RNA sequence: GCGGUGCGCCGCGACCGGCUCCGGGACGGCUGGGAAGGCCCGGCGGGGAAGGUGGCCCGGGGGCCCCGGGUGUUACAGCCCA
RNA sequence: UGGUAAGCAGAACUGGCGCUGCGGGAUGAACCGAACGCCGGGUUAAGGCGCCCGAUGCCGACGCUCAUCAGACCCCAGAAAA
RNA sequence: GCGCCGGAGCCUCGGUUGGCCUCGGAUAGCCGGUCCCCCGCCGGGGUCCGGUGCGGAGAGCCCUUCGUCCCGGGAAACGGGGCGGCCGGAAAGGGGGCCGCCCUCUCGCCCGUCACGCACCGCACGUUCGUGGGGAACCUGGCGCUAAACCAUUCGUAGACGAC
């Protein structure tokens, strides 16, 4: 019926200043604005869902145009409730400031 | 304009820090921006407390400016502060905030279904009252 | 899904710091009443800082030089532009999303405007310190449309007031159409009350 | 340091009545009403007793700069009481050597024009501030008389007339000529 | 030194290692307001080398234990005597603070000397710390709290936790 | 079926071990064999003084009500000594 | 050491650059941190944490200061007597 | 062959996964209710009464849906659904309010009975705004419209050439 994923804004890459490391991604999950509010989301699965030109087979039914890069929340990042995540192939940099889905189902409740 | 004053013996509701949620009786003023407060009947051990971390109420319990804990426990139990505190609208909407936070998934389903029907009946009577608002002149 | 920020009583850099980061995080921000924006320090000082900005033009051809935009919206817009990588695409795609307006235009007159309390003059200045309005600063440094904006914003203040009055009237009728219904929503309210939604 | 409390009270006479609206003080009485808005000064104004005979101004946790803004307010409201009961009147006298000062009142007291100052053909138009009325004392050689309620309007209007008459590119130790504030009083005597 | 956190009062007693000329050298005591024992024992040797001809290698530290406050729930006045280095000469001061602990009043003193005079931990010497009566204080910033029927409001309560919404509908209240 | 090597492609789970970052409990030692504090206003005796409670005089706030000052050591509050 | 002084000329000692990237100092042969095979996890140094720009969006502590030329970090990048 | 409307296909671009329709504003003060009073075309003063760590609270509010058949109870009739006119909108006009009738149920909301539906045999891009945006084309209906620009020629208020 309704939505089954929290909304994480892909902020940008794991980086210093003059040196970024693309293997880790920094997520900003909406609502959670502290380090003592982000224990729940540690270990959860993340999806960058996009759609592209060609048809790609779907697990569960018909070949659609939609595609995924599955990730995983690893750590808390800094003092004001941001999150490190890591994806099966590195996320594309066109995705910066775009929506990715924080799932619930490596569930700990 | 000011009605609530930092006095010797005014109660003050601590908002954040260690004892967030309890009531302390301001005993003595250390400096401009820190105070000495006692909360025996409310489980606050006597200590120094900053003025920033207290939202002060409107109860005054009267004792000298350096009395020990026995005589502020006396004045608390006498003046009946902890029972009079729960009477206030303040303590009632504090009590309500925690219940809404505590609310379960099944409780969230039950509250949705009751509010729906409360809204539906108010949506009727407000429109039936705007008939007698309209027809008096027009 | 659009932020409609009011600008009445907010400080230039304080507000522009939060608008710059929120619009880099993919939001669409709309800052209405850009002339209400305050600046810390007295008026004379703030005017002197703008006139110093005016003097900086390209010596050989001012057609290429720094464009000294004068409307309070465009002053604020350049102040947000300062806090962005505007020479790169994600800095341009950010500025594209920000929209600014002198007074309040029509789609946003009939909306509730949010307030940033982290960038608000009452809570970030002392009550004793001096400050200057971006609207008056714009007018004295060569803005033309201060006289028109005052009368047009006074017109919607009259319209919105009459509306607000008509909403007070609806609330008193909901206030009456609950108290007449006291006998038949006494069961429904109880399970709202025990979950702290009406105490 | 930060002084815990600085207070000063104004003792109000019977025939006037002060009304408080936040920091706006309204003084009504025999010969008019005066409103002054003190929203810039940041103090607690309070109105005590029956008849409302007394006005407090309190400043809590103010440093030496802010503690100066108390006797100021008590002095303003005292002049506001004096201006509503007894009024104000600033007598200005004309001094010259050769060329007399011809004083002509136009627009029923609001305007006054200054004729033959130091043999000038140029005739000076100075208007008074709203609620100040000019007049000439009868068979007194040269003295103007401003009358009004507000001290800050009557004084500024008298300063406009004094600064209007200036001796440019000359010695101001020789040519002492001009219209100077002789004596500051009230309209009605006590 | 570097006055990190709240300081602690230490009782550091010391004496010269006995030689042949004197087998019983006299014991000397000192009050060291310092972050811990390891700095308290170094600042002991600083003051001991300046008053006496006694050194670290020419002596031993007999006892260095933390002095506790005997009434940390009473509000006291603390008159402190100073000796600090300006950018031209050295100056002695007398400074009153109002606190429950002496070590709190000495930390409060180090912050006030740092704030007003730009004087740092290595510069400041503390010679005398005495708790005073309410009638024996010459400074108006500390005396004004000698009022048994004290009353003041909390006038302009600036809103803290500004970034809790960050995006509110209403303007915040100041009058409470 | 018992052993060996593998998955056509895309996926998930479980337990074991190494390295890590954390969270929650519970036990004990020392000190001035902690400093204060709480409960018997601990009960007794004597003192002392002020950020002075009772008791009284002042200026004032009303139809007789609380303030600010004076006096001084227990009273219808209390604090610190030996 | 010579010269009024010099991003000047000439010495002693140890360390650097030259022969050498890396993180910080916006920028820079020499400063500060630390020296490098190709990678994943962890954590630090010296510096940071309004936005650019990773990190204070802590309900951080105590003061100081208003500048019609404020002030704002080794080397260091513009000041004195009064 | 063009526009204004009344089927089934294709390419290609992507983001998205419920809505908030609004006082003005003060911050050493606010907010909502009241009757005596003067301006003004039903506002806005003094007056009384609540509330104020904002509860007529953005820490908020509104919506809320697995679907269908049976019987009841509560709650609706002054209701739900779609028709032609009745009145507005200019700072970047904006899709709404209200009545009749042409209009058809008696369902819809909330407690309780009654059985059902690929019960797809532990598993991933689920569920939306979507009759989205942009373009080549094919149908089947109506209603409508038949123009101008540039070159070429001429001019000389213009002019290197263009341009004018």
């Amino acid at each position: 019926s309704g939505r089954l994923w929290c909304k994480a804004i892909f902020a940008g890459y794991k980086r210093g200043l003059r040196n970024q490391r693309e293997h880790t991604a920094l997520l900003k999950i909406e609502g959670v604005y502290a380090r003592d509010e982000t224990e729940f989301y540690l270990g959860k699965r993340c999806a960058y869902v996009y759609k592209a030109k060609n048809n790609t087979v779907t697990p569960g039914g018909k070949p659609n145009k939609t595609r995924v890069i599955w990730g995983k929340v690893t750590r808390a990042h800094g003092n004001s409730g941001m999150v490190r995540a890591k994806f099966r192939s590195n996320l594309p940099a066109k995705a910066i400031g775009h929506r990715i889905r924080v799932m619930l189902y490596p569930s700990r409740i | 304009v000011f009605r609530r004053f930092v006095e010797v013996g005014r109660v003050a509701y601590v908002s954040f820090g260690p004892h967030a949620g309890k009531l302390v009786a301001i005993v003595d003023v250390i400096d401009q921006n820190r105070a000495l407060v006692d909360g025996p009947c409310t489980r606050v051990r006597r200590q120094a407390m900053p003025f920033k971390c207290m939202q002060l109420t409107d109860f005054i319990l009267k004792f000298p400016h350096s009395a020990r804990q026995k005589y502020v426990r006396k004045a608390w139990e006498k003046a009946d502060i902890n029972t009079k505190w729960a009477a206030t609208r303040w303590a009632k909407k504090i009590e309500a905030r925690e219940r809404k936070a505590k609310m379960t998934d099944f409780d969230r389903y039950k509250v949705m279904k009751a509010k729906k029907m409360r809204n539906r009946i108010i949506k009727n009577e407000v429109k039936k009252l705007q008939r007698a608002a309209l027809l008096k002149a027009s | 899904q659009v932020l409609v920020l009011d600008g009445r009583g907010h400080l230039l850099g304080r507000l522009a710091a939060i608008v710059a980061k929120q619009v880099l995080l993919g939001r669409k921000v709309v800052v209405v009443r850009c002339e209400g924006i305050n600046i810390s320090g007295n008026f004379y000082r703030n005017k002197l800082k703008y006139l110093a900005f005016l003097r900086k033009r390209m010596n050989t051809n001012p057609s290429r030089g720094p464009y000294h935009f004068r409307a309070p919206s465009r002053i604020f817009w350049r102040t947000v532009r300062g806090m962005l990588p505007h020479k790169t695409k994600r800095g341009q795609a950010a500025l594209d999303r920000l929209k600014v307006f002198d007074g309040i235009p029509p789609p946003y007159d009939k909306k509730k405007r949010m307030v940033v309390p982290a960038a608000l003059k009452v809570v970030r200045l002392k009550p004793t310190r001096k400050f200057a309005y971006l609207g008056r600063l714009a007018h004295e440094v060569g803005w033309k449309y201060q006289a028109v904006t005052a009368t047009l914003e006074e017109k919607r203040k009259e319209k919105a007031k009459i509306h607000y009055r008509k909403k007070k009237q609806i609330m008193r009728l909901r206030k009456q159409a609950e108290k007449n219904v006291e006998k038949k929503i006494s069961k429904f309210t109880e399970v709202l009350k025990t979950h702290g939604l009406l105490v | 340091m930060k002084t815990i409390l600085s207070n000063q009270t104004v003792d109000i006479p019977e025939n006037v009545d002060i009304s408080l609206k936040g920091r706006t003080v309204i003084v009504k009485g025999p010969r008019g009403t005066l409103r002054r808005d003190f929203n810039h000064i940041n103090v607690e104004l309070s109105l005590l007793g029956k008849k409302k005979k007394r006005l407090r101004v309190d400043k809590w946790w103010g440093n030496r700069k802010e503690l100066a803004t108390v006797r100021t307010i008590c002095s303003h409201v005292q002049n506001m009481i004096k201006g509503v009961t007894l009024g104000f009147r600033y007598k200005m006298r004309s001094v010259y050597a050769h060329f007399p000062i011809n004083v002509v009142i136009q627009e029923n007291g609001s305007l006054v024009e200054i004729r033959n100052f130091l043999g000038e053909k140029y005739i000076r138009r100075v208007r008074m501030r709203p609620g100040v009325a000019c007049s000439v004392s009868q068979a007194q050689k040269d003295e103007l008389v401003l009358e009004g309620n507000d001290i800050e309007l009557v004084s500024n209007s008298a300063a406009l007339i004094q600064q209007a008459t200036t001796v440019k590119n000359k010695d101001i130790r020789k040519f002492l000529d001009g219209i100077y504030v002789s004596e500051k009083g009230t309209v009605q005597q006590a | 030194t570097k006055a990190s956190g709240t300081l602690r009062e230490y009782k550091v007693v010391g004496r010269c290692l006995p030689t042949s000329k004197s087998p019983a050298p006299p014991l000397y005591r000192m009050r060291i307001f310092a972050p811990n024992h390891v700095v308290a024992k170094s600042r002991f040797w600083y003051f001991v080398l300046e008053l006496k001809k006694m050194k670290k290698s020419s002596g031993e530290i007999v006892y260095c234990g933390q002095v506790f406050e005997k009434s940390p729930l009473r509000v006291k006045n603390f008159g402190i005597w100073l000796r600090y280095d300006s950018r031209s000469g050295t100056h002695n001061m007398y400074h009153e603070y109002r606190d429950l602990i002496m070590a709190s009043a000495v930390t409060q003193c180090y912050r006030d000397m740092g704030a007003r005079h730009r004087a740092r931990a290595h510069s400041i010497q503390v010679m005398k710390v005495e708790e005073m009566a309410a009638a024996r204080c010459p400074r108006p910033a500390v005396k004004q709290f000698h009022d048994s029927r004290i009353r003041f409001p909390l006038p302009h309560r600036v809103l803290r936790r500004q970034h809790k919404p960050r995006f509110t509908a209403k303007r915040p209240n100041t009058f409470f």
